């Protein structure tokens, strides 16, 4: 409970300086983030789509680059995030494949997120070490759904923070 | 480098800057009351002091709380970080300028925009000061080189330099040579505000905007309420020094000393701030 609407967090907060103390820490906080906070949600396919076209359209970010395979790299994010890619068809995440991931996540106050990002995926001299697939994010507010292409797009590699 | 934050509002009489924290504490003459402690970009607390207009800001001296003063005429001292009142007096027949917090007896100074500026003793109740000198409407009230050495600028038209007293007013003396106050080559004259040669300073030049003093020195650095913002030295007292301050289109409401820099900001009205030197001028 107790909303602030202060997003992200980050928002001051105080120590003060009253007593064997003629300063303190104000701080605002940072180190507030989402990627965490959603848990994985599920959906019929076909209601689906209609849905996924249907829902707040408006952000997307793009997926694009790494350190690995969207095997381990995909499970990677998934954990991280701890949220839902709804479900496959074989065609095939291997031979490329040239798989778009369903994905769809709901968090702890509720926001229900929802992402088709279609992506290359490694192999050889077949495709993927990178991707140039765009990750559509839609989260209610753009603000905080972008952010959360964002987020995720922290989330997407591993390296220094 | 940067501006960080910036939205032109507020109708701003008065102002200062936190000598310790990096807030501003506006005065508007909206009737407004405003102490933002800038840092956060945000506003602590919002007072519109009274319906009437408030023209005046002054530091109690501490480390954050505001002396206010309205168009109610009242010294509030009310801490913002205690939200609370210190002690308090209304004010006579115009608004608070100056304050300075003192204590031999944990003992207070208020500085005002009329008549008089009384010093008061809450402990072992005797009177420090009681300083006349002033009439109506003070644009801006300065501590001195010595702070509770002062000065006040007028729309009476004059200038108040006072001399106090831990029983009123007086002062002591008998060496000097020439005065620069008053006694070589150019000078610029006398206002009436109050009526002991110390010296009332004229404080016409339509109505003096704002007065700045030079801490061991008696410079002033002036708002004026003329196109002419006119600068005088008294450690010095130049002739073109009947220096009208120039915008290009009318005015020069202030123009100011900046501690650290040996130099003038002058701001004005042709949609303006005028850049100016003043280490070489």
């Amino acid at each position: 409970s107790t909303e602030n609407g202060i997003i992200f967090g980050n928002i001051v907060y105080d120590v003060s300086g009253a007593a064997s103390d003629r300063n303190c820490v104000v701080l605002s906080d940072i180190h507030i983030d989402i990627m965490d906070y959603i848990q994985p949600a599920t959906c019929t396919d076909a209601e689906f789509r209609q849905m996924w076209a249907e829902f707040e359209w408006e952000n997307k970010v793009t997926v694009n680059t790494n350190m690995t395979d969207l095997n381990d790299y995909l499970q990677h994010i998934l954990k991280s995030t701890n949220m839902k890619c709804l479900t496959p068809e074989k065609a095939l995440s291997g031979y490329c494949g040239f798989m778009a991931a369903n994905l769809y996540a709901r968090s702890i106050f509720g926001e229900d997120a929802l992402a088709n990002v279609s992506i290359e995926k490694p192999v050889h001299q077949g495709p993927d070490a990178a991707v140039t697939g765009h990750i559509r994010i839609r989260a209610k507010s753009q603000g905080m759904a972008l952010s959360l292409g964002d987020k995720i797009n922290l989330s997407q590699k591993k390296t220094s923070l | 480098m940067l501006t960080k934050f910036e939205t032109k509002s507020a109708r701003v009489k008065g102002l200062s800057f936190h000598p310790k924290r990096p807030w501003i504490l506006t005065s508007l003459h909206n009737g407004v009351i405003q102490l933002w402690d800038y840092r956060m970009c945000t506003l602590i607390d919002k007072f519109d002091e009274h319906d009437g207009p408030v023209r005046g800001i002054d530091f109690h001296k501490q480390q954050p709380l505001f002396v206010s003063g309205g168009d109610d005429y009242k010294i509030k001292v009310w801490n913002y970080k205690l939200r609370r009142c210190l002690f308090t007096l209304l004010g006579h027949l115009d608004y608070i300028r100056t304050t300075f917090f003192h204590h031999e007896y944990p003992w207070i100074l208020s500085a005002s925009d009329d008549q008089t500026i009384r010093v008061w003793n809450w402990q072992s109740r005797t009177c420090v000061c009681v300083l006349t000198g002033h009439n109506h409407y003070v644009m801006c009230a300065q501590f001195h080189p010595s702070e509770d050495l002062v000065v006040s600028a007028s729309l009476d038209q004059t200038v108040r330099v006072w001399d106090i007293s831990g029983l009123r007013k007086k002062n002591l003396s008998p060496g000097a040579v020439e005065s620069d106050v008053r006694g070589i080559t150019g000078v610029d004259l006398f206002g009436t505000t109050d009526a002991v040669v110390k010296h009332v300073l004229e404080g016409h030049d339509r109505g003096v905007n704002w007065a700045a003093f030079h801490p061991t020195m008696p410079l002033i650095v002036s708002g004026a309420d003329d196109r002419q913002v006119k600068i005088w030295r008294m450690n010095e007292s130049k002739a073109w020094e009947v220096d009208t301050c120039r915008g290009h289109y009318n005015n020069v409401s202030c123009a100011v000393f900046h501690p650290r820099q040996e130099l003038i900001l002058s701001n004005s009205e042709d949609k303006s701030i005028r850049v100016w030197d003043m280490s070489k001028r």
